[PDB]
Parts: C-alpha cells; sequence; structure tokens
C-alpha cells in the first residue's frame, strides 16, 4: 500500500507541477525590462544603539515607528527610543538564550521566548509602573524561533518542533495548531489582512496557512536549502523568502509558483533576515558575510548594500512608515538606515 | 514646548537609571563564565550533572568553584536536529562533549566522533575550544581486559596502532587498556588536529562518572582557555 | 523541488557485490557534500561514507573501510555506491542523503527525525 | 501506522492543495508593477526626503 | 651653525613622523574603543598620546638648534621645556609599565583579571601615571642639588639638571621597571613555553593518528626595544656621575638621546600594529579614505 500511495503522491505532485508550469506564461524578468531602474541609493547610518552585552538575534519596530525592541542572548529585552537613541525600558529575562521578540500592534504588550520552549508575554503599562510576566505560554516541544502578534489577545508562534500554533494570551492554550512542517520552522510573517501567513521550515518549502480555518492551502518548493527569513509583498499577494543557498526567491500567492530568484556570483553565503519597503520596489535582505544587501525587486539587480556591521546580521526591520531601516548583529549593535 | 522638555528629562533620568543597571549587569555577566554540555543520550553526562549538582528546552546548573562563577547549559528536550540551535552557544567559553569509550558494538561511538567533527569544523563554532570528556573508563576497561568485542572489528587501524611512548598510565592497568585508550584519544584528535588554525583547542580527558575531579578538570581547561587566548592576543603563542 | 531517488537493491548472496545509484535533481549537485546512511531492521541510522564537492575528500566508516567504494558524477547529478564481499550484517535499507548546506563541510545528515534531504532508499539483503 | 499515516495525510493535503485556482504569471507581474508604481512616491528610502520631515536628522 | 642645523632638521624630521604616526595610532584605538569594550585599549591610547606628547616636547627644542639668539634669561623657560621633555619620556615608559603589568597580570590571574578590571581602574591608573610622571619631570626644578649651576646662557638638559638627577632617575625610576619588565617577561614565555609543549605533543599525536621560537621572537624584541630605549643614556649619566674628568656631553645629549626618542615611533608599531584589530581599523581608515 505504500508502495502505491507513493507512486500516487508522485503522479498528483506532476500533475501540480504541470498546472504550475501552464500558468508561467512569461517571466517577471522579460515583463520588467522597460521600467526605469533603481540605479543607486546609498543609505547612511543616521543612529547607532549601544548597550547589549551578547549578540543580537531579533528585533521589531514598533507601529507608530518610534519605539522598537531588540532581544540579546545575554538575558536582557531593550526597548529603544529612536529618534533620540534613548532606552525606554530594560527588561530581564529568566532564560538566557532568547531566539525571538514581538511588538504588539498597540505596544501595550512585548513577547519573546528561545530555547525554553517558552514565549513570555510582558506588560508594558502595568498600574505599578514596572514590567511584569502577564503569560507564559508552555505547549511547545522545541525552541521559539519566531512569534508575531495578531491582536492584544491573540499570538502566533513558531517553534523548532515543526508546528506553529495560535495562542489565546487570556486563556493561555493553543486555540489551533498547525501542521505538515518537516524541518525546524525559522521565521513567520503575517499577511497584512492578518487572515493568512507564511513560513519555511529548513524543508526548502513555504506553506501558506489560514488563520481561522486552520489547514495549508498552498505549498511552494523553490528553494534549494533551508528557508531563514520571510515576509509578505506590501500588497499582501506575494512574498519573498531567504535561505542558506545565497539566494533570495519571490513567490506569488496566486501565480504558485517561483517568479524570479535573486543570487550574485561572488555571494556564497546564507540570507538571515529579507524585508520590503514601503513601495516593495526595494528588498532588503541581511547576509553572513557582515553586510546587507538592496535587491531591486523588479529589475533583478543590487540597488546598494550597507555595511556597517561587523558581525554577521541577525534581523532586518523596515519601520511601517517606511523613513527607516534598522538592522542587527552578533556584534551587539543597531544601526539604523535612511 | 515646556511639557515636551519635562519629558526629555524624565526620558534622560529614566537612561541613566537604565545605564547604571546595566552597568552592573554587565559587571556580573563578565565574571561569570558559561559552559555547553553535549552529548549522546546513552552517554554518562547525566551522572555527571547530578554529581556536580550535589519539560523545559534547556536546563542550568550554576556551581562555584574557588569563588569563581560557572554555568552549564544542558539541551534537553529538544530534537536532534541541532544544525540551528547550536549556532546560539557560539560564544560560550567551552563546550563539554562527554562521549561514552565503551560504546563500540548502533555504532554510538561512530556517531559521537561525526558529531565532534561536525562541532569542530562549524563555521560559527569555530571560535568555541571543546572539552572533551571520555567517559566510561571502567566500562571500557573491563570489557577490553577480557571479553570478545575485537575493537579491531569496527576499526580496522587498531590493529597497526600502538601506544605512544610519552603516556602516562595509572599504577595498575593492563598495556592493553591503555592502548585502547590512548587510540580512541588519538581518533578524537586526528580531527581537531587537522584544522590546524589554531583559533580553538581541544582538551581530551578520561574520566569517570563518579570522578569528583570533573570539576577540577574543567576549572583547569577553562584556564588554560583564557591563556591561551591571551598569549594568542599577545602574538606569544 | 529537491528529490533524491535512490536505485539498486534487492537479494544477493553472501560475499557477492552490488552496484547503488543515487539521482539527484533539483538543485546544485556539485556545492554540496554527499553521503551515504543504512537502517538495519530494529537499528537507528548509521553513516557509511562522505564524498567531498570535487570528491578529492572520502571516508569511510571502520566496518566498511576497504570493502565499499564511494565515487560522485557531478556531470550528470550521480552518486554511487560499489559494494563487494557482502556479510549478512550489511542487510539494511540504504538511504541518499545531502546533508543541509553548500560550499561548508559541516554535515548533519543522521539525524533520527525525518530529515528533508534524504531519498526514500533502496533495500538490500544479504542472504543465502 | 506512523509510516503509512505520514503518506495518507501527505496524499490528501496535496490534493486539498491541488483543487485551488490558479492565475497566469504574466497578470500577478503586472499587478506587482501597478502597486510599485502607485506607491512609489509614498517610499522615503525609494526616494530622497527633506531633513525638514525626516526625524534621523 | 652647522651643526645644530644639521641635527636640528633630523630632530624635526623625527618629531613629525613620531607626531603623525602616533595620531594615526591615537584616533585608530579611539575608533575601536568606541567600537569594542576592550580596557587594555586605553593603556594603547595612553601610550601614543605620550608618545605625542613627547614628540610635541621634542619639537620645542628646534628653537634653539636653529640659528637662535641665547642669553641668561632664558634659564627658566628652556628649563620648563626641558623638564617638559623629561616628564614626556617618563610617562611613556611608565605607559610602558603598566601595559606590561596589565599583561602579566591577564596571563597569571585570567579570572580575577576579567572580575576586577574595569574602566575605573584603568582611568585611576592612568591618571596616576601621569601625575607621578609630571612630578618625577619637575623634581629638579624645586629640588636644589638637582640644579645645574654657572649658567652659561645656553641650554640642554645637563645645562640646568646636575648629573645626580639622572643617576637617581636612573637607580630609583628606570633599572627596577627593567628589572620587572624582564620578570613578567620571562614568567610570561615560560608559560608560553608550557602551553606551547602540551599543544606540540598533541598535534604529534593527533598527526600519527591520521614555532617553539615564536615566543622569544617576540619577548628579545620587546625587551631590546625596552631596555635599549633609555639604557645607553642613563649608563652613560652614571659614568659621568662616577667619573672626574670624563667628558661624554659630546654624545651623551646629541646622539645617546634619540635611541630613546625613537622608542616612541618604534611603540606606535609594536603596540599598535602589530595588533590585528588595530590593523582592521587602519585598512577601514584607508578604505574610507579613498571613498571621500
Ligand atoms: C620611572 C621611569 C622613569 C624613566 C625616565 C626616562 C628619562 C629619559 C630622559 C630624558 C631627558 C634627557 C633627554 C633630553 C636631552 C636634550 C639635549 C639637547 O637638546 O641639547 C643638545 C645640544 O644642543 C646641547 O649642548 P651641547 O653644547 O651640544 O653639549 C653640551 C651640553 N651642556 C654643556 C650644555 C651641558
Amino acid at each position: 500500500e505504500l508502495d502505491q500511495l507513493r507512486q500516487e503522491a508522485e503522479q498528483l505532485k506532476n500533475q501540480i507541477r504541470d498546472a504550475r508550469k501552464a500558468c508561467a506564461d512569461a517571466t517577471l524578468s522579460q515583463i520588467t525590462n522597460n521600467i526605469d531602474p533603481v540605479g543607486r541609493i546609498q543609505m547612511r547610518t543616521r543612529r547607532t544603539l549601544r548597550g547589549h552585552l551578547a549578540k543580537i538575534y531579533a528585533m521589531h519596530w514598533g507601529t507608530d515607528s518610534r519605539l522598537l525592541v531588540s532581544a540579546s542572548q545575554d538575558g536582557k529585552l531593550i526597548i529603544w527610543d529612536s529618534y533620540t537613541t534613548n532606552k525606554v525600558h530594560a527588561i530581564p529575562l529568566r532564560s538566557s538564550w532568547v531566539m525571538t521578540c514581538a511588538y504588539a500592534p498597540s505596544g501595550n504588550y512585548v513577547a519573546c521566548g528561545g530555547l525554553d520552549n517558552i514565549c513570555s508575554i510582558y506588560n508594558l503599562k502595568t498600574r505599578e509602573g514596572n514590567v511584569r510576566v502577564s503569560r507564559e505560554l508552555a505547549g511547545h516541544t522545541g525552541y521559539l524561533s519566531c512569534c508575531r502578534f495578531l491582536d492584544d489577545n491573540q499570538i502566533v508562534t513558531s517553534s523548532g518542533d515543526t508546528t506553529c500554533a495560535l495562542w489565546d494570551i487570556e486563556t493561555g492554550q493553543q486555540t489551533t495548531t498547525f501542521t505538515g512542517h518537516t524541518g525546524d520552522v525559522m521565521s513567520l510573517s503575517l499577511a497584512p489582512d492578518t487572515r493568512l501567513f507564511v513560513s519555511g521550515a529548513c524543508d526548502a518549502s513555504a506553506k501558506l496557512w489560514d488563520v481561522r480555518e486552520g489547514m495549508c492551502r498552498q505549498t511552494f518548493t523553490g528553494h534549494e536549502s533551508d528557508i531563514n527569513a520571510i515576509c509578505f509583498f506590501p500588497n499582501g499577494n506575494a512574498f519573498a523568502t531567504g535561505s542558506d543557498d545565497a539566494t533570495c526567491r519571490l513567490f506569488d500567492l496566486r501565480a504558485d509558483q517561483e517568479l524570479m530568484t535573486y543570487s550574485h556570483d561572488n555571494i556564497i553565503c546564507g540570507i538571515t533576515s529579507v524585508s520590503f519597503s514601503k513601495s516593495g520596489r526595494l528588498l532588503l535582505a541581511g547576509y553572513d558575510d557582515f553586510n546587507c544587501n538592496v535587491w531591486d525587486a523588479l529589475k533583478a539587480d543590487r540597488a546598494g548594500v550597507l555595511a556597517g556591521h561587523d558581525n554577521r546580521v541577525s534581523c532586518l526591520g523596515v519601520t511601517d512608515d517606511g523613513m527607516a531601516v534598522a538592522t542587527g548583529s552578533w556584534d551587539s549593535f543597531l544601526k539604523i538606515w535612511n | 514646548t515646556e511639557d515636551q522638555r519635562n519629558e526629555e528629562k524624565a526620558q534622560r533620568e529614566a537612561n541613566k537609571k537604565i545605564e547604571k543597571q546595566l552597568q552592573k549587569d554587565k559587571q556580573v555577566y563578565r565574571a561569570t563564565h558559561r559552559l555547553l554540555l553535549l552529548g549522546a543520550g546513552e552517554s554518562g553526562k547525566n551522572t555527571i550533572v547530578k554529581q556536580m549538582r550535589i519539560t523545559s528546552g534547556i536546563f542550568e546548573t550554576k556551581f562555584q568553584v574557588d569563588k569563581v562563577n560557572f554555568h552549564m547549559f544542558d539541551v534537553g528536550a529538544q530534537r536532534d536536529e541541532r544544525r540551528k540551535w547550536i549556532q546560539c552557544f557560539n560564544d560560550v567559553t567551552a563546550i563539554i562533549f562527554v562521549v561514552a569509550s565503551s560504546s563500540y558494538n548502533t555504532n554510538r561511538l561512530q556517531a559521537a566522533l561525526k558529531l565532534f567533527d561536525s562541532i569542530w569544523n562549524n563555521k560559527w563554532l569555530r571560535d568555541t575550544s571543546v572539552i572533551l570528556f571520555l567517559n566510561k573508563q571502567d566500562l571500557l576497561a573491563e570489557k577490553v581486559l577480557a571479553g570478545k568485542s575485537k575493537i579491531e572489528d569496527y576499526f580496522p587501524e587498531f590493529a597497526r596502532y600502538t601506544t605512544p611512548e610519552d603516556a602516562t598510565p595509572e599504577p595498575g592497568e593492563d598495556p592493553r587498556v591503555t592502548r585502547a585508550k590512548y587510540f580512541i584519544r588519538d581518533e578524537f584528535l586526528r580531527i581537531s588536529t587537522a584544522s590546524g588554525d589554531g583559533r580553538h583547542y581541544c582538551y581530551p580527558h578520561f574520566t569517570c562518572s563518579v570522578d569528583t575531579e570533573n570539576i577540577r578538570r574543567v576549572f583547569n581547561d577553562c584556564r588554560d582557555i583564557i591563556q591561551r587566548m591571551h598569549l594568542r592576543q599577545y602574538e606569544l603563542l | 523541488q529537491v528529490q533524491l531517488q535512490e536505485s539498486g537493491g534487492g537479494l544477493v548472496q553472501p560475499g557477492g557485490s552490488l552496484r547503488l545509484s543515487c539521482a539527484a535533481s533539483g538543485f546544485t549537485f556539485s556545492n554540496y557534500k554527499m553521503n551515504w546512511v543504512r537502517q538495519a531492521p530494529g537499528k537507528g541510522l548509521e553513516w557509511v561514507s562522505d564524498i567531498s564537492q570535487s570528491g578529492a575528500s572520502i571516508s569511510y566508516t571502520g566496518s566498511v573501510k576497504g570493502r565499499f567504494t564511494i565515487s560522485r558524477d557531478n556531470a550528470k547529478n550521480t552518486l554511487y555506491l560499489q559494494m563487494n564481499s557482502l556479510k549478512p550484517e550489511d542487510t539494511a535499507v540504504y538511504y541518499c542523503a545531502r546533508c543541509p548546506a553548500p560550499f561548508t563541510r559541516d554535515c548533519f545528515d543522521v539525524t533520527s527525525t525525518t530529515y528533508a534531504y534524504r531519498g526514500q532508499g533502496t533495500q538490500v539483503t544479504v542472504s543465502s | 501506522t506512523a509510516s503509512i499515516a505520514q503518506a495518507r495525510k501527505l496524499v490528501e493535503q496535496l490534493k486539498m492543495e491541488a483543487n485551488i485556482d490558479r492565475i497566469k504569471v504574466s497578470k500577478a507581474a503586472a499587478d506587482l508593477m501597478a502597486y510599485c508604481e502607485a506607491h512609489a512616491k509614498e517610499d522615503p528610502l525609494l526616494t530622497p526626503v527633506p531633513a525638514s520631515e525626516n526625524p534621523f536628522r | 651653525m652647522e651643526s645644530s642645523f644639521s641635527f636640528g632638521v633630523i630632530l624635526a624630521v623625527l618629531a613629525s613622523l613620531i607626531i603623525a604616526t602616533n595620531t594615526l595610532v591615537a584616533v585608530a584605538v579611539l575608533l575601536l574603543i568606541h567600537k569594542n569594550d576592550g580596557v587594555s585599549l586605553c593603556f594603547t591610547l595612553n601610550l601614543a598620546v605620550a608618545d605625542t606628547l613627547i614628540g610635541v616636547a621634542i619639537s620645542g627644542l628646534l628653537t634653539d638648534q636653529l640659528s637662535s639668539p641665547s642669553r641668561p634669561t632664558q634659564k627658566t623657560l628652556c628649563s620648563l621645556r626641558m623638564a617638559f621633555v623629561t616628564s614626556s619620556a617618563a610617562a611613556s615608559v611608565l605607559t610602558v609599565m603598566l601595559i606590561t603589568f596589565d599583561r602579566y597580570l591577564a596571563i597569571k590571574q585570567p579570572f580575577r583579571y576579567l572580575k576586577i578590571m574595569s574602566g575605573f581602574v584603568a582611568g585611576a591608573c592612568i591618571a596616576g601615571l601621569w601625575l607621578v610622571s609630571y612630578l618625577i619631570g619637575f623634581l629638579p626644578l624645586g629640588i636644589p642639588m638637582f640644579q645645574q649651576t654657572a649658567y652659561k646662557g645656553q641650554c640642554s638638559f645637563f645645562a640646568v639638571f646636575h648629573p645626580h638627577f639622572v643617576l637617581t632617575l636612573s637607580c630609583v625610576g628606570f633599572f627596577p621597571a627593567m628589572l620587572l619588565f624582564v620578570f613578567f617577561y620571562c614568567d610570561m614565555l615560560k608559560i608560553a613555553s608550557m602551553h606551547s609543549q602540551q599543544i606540540r605533543k598533541m598535534e604529534h599525536a593527533g598527526a600519527m593518528a591520521g614555532s617553539d621560537f615564536k615566543a622569544l621572537r617576540t619577548v628579545s624584541v620587546l625587551i631590546g626595544s625596552f631596555a635599549l630605549s633609555w639604557t645607553p643614556f642613563l649608563i652613560t649619566g652614571i659614568v659621568q656621575v662616577a667619573c672626574q674628568e670624563c667628558h661624554l656631553y659630546l654624545v651623551l645629549e646629541r646622539y645617546l638621546w634619540l635611541l630613546g626618542v625613537g622608542n616612541s615611533l618604534l611603540n606606535p608599531l609594536i603596540y599598535a600594529y602589530w595588533q590585528k584589530e588595530v590593523r582592521l581599523q587602519l585598512y577601514h581608515m584607508a578604505l574610507g579614505v579613498k571613498k571621500v
């Protein structure tokens, strides 16, 4: 029975490939040959943040584009005032090995997690004035890789147990568990409408999930190695992914296939993070080579390079208003570019 | 805008308080050494933790040696795919790799050798020294002293290996036991020495699960690692 | 999609020889290290032999050293494992596995849990 | 059980995936270009921004 | 006269090179300290500043090497600057000793060094160093015996300062420091040799399964730098003190002095350029300048 099941799966995968190929009437590269290229843009470090002791792994911009939170594996979670470089809070973490952080859309809560397999929610506006642990989520069986807030009461989490889950903060129980990924889930991105999200799970594939229906809608398998970064296109109809193969790929949720691949001859290192600008024309990706490249989403060329760091780039996030982009690195320093 | 200046002053006061707190945190942090405990589940690593102490994804054991703070992390409740979460420990002082020597018939010794090679040759772990604990020495001694488990059946190079002249055996061990012990030690070493970079070093140690010297051994390896790093910084080594 | 298709197997009398093959597609074959692993009935995964990108470096497990031969053909994205003088203990399902990253010799393809970059495997039986 | 259960789940998941509708790549490219050109001006990173409103100055 | 000009030119050249090299080293160490928390970098910056100060000081003496008049009244004026030179040199030597001490401490007490070392201690040390340097330099100003009588209307170190000053400055100052230096470095060399033999044993074992002079190469250099810097001048001053009729002023404060000055030039290489971090920072400066 197993052989017949595998044969049926292979035949239906071949049917999927044939259907996808039939829709490949033309390539995005050919269509975008006419548009004016961005040329060259040279960003400069406008602010430098210092105070973290160990390597910084993750950060998140606020919805107001003023406050941001960054997580360092020394056990400290710090909230920064982007405009004035001041520090608003310095939350001490129970577990030093924090691997993710998140900022609530309303900003009333901050979440983080790591190798402890527990996601802790911190309340920033307690009447006492001090930061306190509001809720602890301990249903996962692996390190927390990523987490993002849907609202003040709903948070989606990524774990190394190969399954994603939706958590009801007030109840503290998993409302829905997403399964189907083979490898460790690394990055999580919520769609602009908050109804869909995508993630790569170290199996060279990206899965599209429905937050309410609790099932996988589409699967993309254009990558060759583990996927470390994922981010939606600003319109929500496409998303870009970063993988260890040193190539970034853009997928469209309606075409159901890769549109183009971003790569170059002399880059042989994996991508750690990826993000889009407000217009979506600029794709910013962090690399293990201590610098971040800027790619033209349409013309498939490098528009600029950010080389303010001297260690591995761990995180990269653009402001909601698109005014500036902040990048973190293992050197324990954050550079804000504009 | 007097309110703006007032809130700016309040923010500066909060920043000063946070700076003082972070300075204290930095002072305490730099004085503490972090260690990673690794090895197969069948190994005696669990007994070592219990001796030194005398569902979470990681366990922390804190002990003081000569009034020196050491933090040890045991990665439990984690999947066997170590290639991702292992990168987090790229800044640890040393990695305590515990391998049971008496594990040759799955051939757990070969798996341990491959894992050690992977950690040593990893891109991000090249800056971390590895403390190699060769555990279960009594089991190996009783297995090789009289038994049918031939080492050459699983390691054919053993038949043409002789104990090095620069070896110090404990008074009373049979020459065959010492030969097997040093063969395993050199098999582990040949992976590390092959790098030739000198950025990190391996410190093999014949160990028993009940040995109380393990704490002293770890202290000595930490001292040696720090001294070698400082000497290489000063171009002495 | 990353696909690995092992071929060759069946039953062979002890002391014979067998040729295993591994078709590869969906990735740049030359940029990844490859190795062979096996799982005997009732036993866990075992590493057999590995080959570098260009093949200049080759290694075998002690119980297979000098007995089998691992070779790769980057021109047609195929990997081979020549086996001779087989013994009953060699009976096991042999999986053709590719460990994660290119341009790196660090390699973690012995994990017990389902590995995304290994093929279905082929059964090899050694009996009279 | 688990060995065949995984394949039985995978086949049904792929069958469910196959039932979705698909759009040609050309129209997706057209939509992407339309979005990029419509929102090009509102991107402070793509185009220069005077220091009068740039908060990071 | 042509003699003083021929020497003054050399002085000028030396001074300018010294100042430029030490300014580059100081800016490199400042940027690196901004980029990293290395406490030892503060010592290096101290050293560079000391060196630049020395260079500056030397420059001052140019006024009387070049064709210029002189008068008895010049005593105090020129004396001040000679004291300044003395101070600068003492500062440099104590910076070197401080560095040495730091190194020694780090090697011998790896845990306590990390536990106690901080910016406060380094700043305190620096301050004290400066203070003692200044003190040492300005001793002869107040002390009678150290003051040279019979002012000729011309100046140098010995025109103003009695050879008893170099006597003392040798006996209590430089010799002890040298001794300490030597001791520290010998202990360091012994530890490095032990580590080297251990590493060689492990490497030989690994090779079978499948550089010794480097510590001396650095130790020797270091020693032959620190000692050699001022040893010849002090020895010659000792001799002159001992002597009743010896006439070595023709070399003592004409050429044996300059071996000392040269140290200030050797330092910014030895102590800064020999470190990979400073080389990387300088390469970054070069790239940035090329990008302007
Ligand atoms: C704790 C550690 C302490 C270390 C202390 C180190 C001290 C090193 C000493 C520094 C001061 C001496 C070096 C300055 C010498 C300046 C000499 C000069 O700049 O004059 C040259 C020439 O112009 C002068 O005279 P002359 O006619 O050629 O030679 C006769 C000299 N007298 C007769 C005038 C006395």
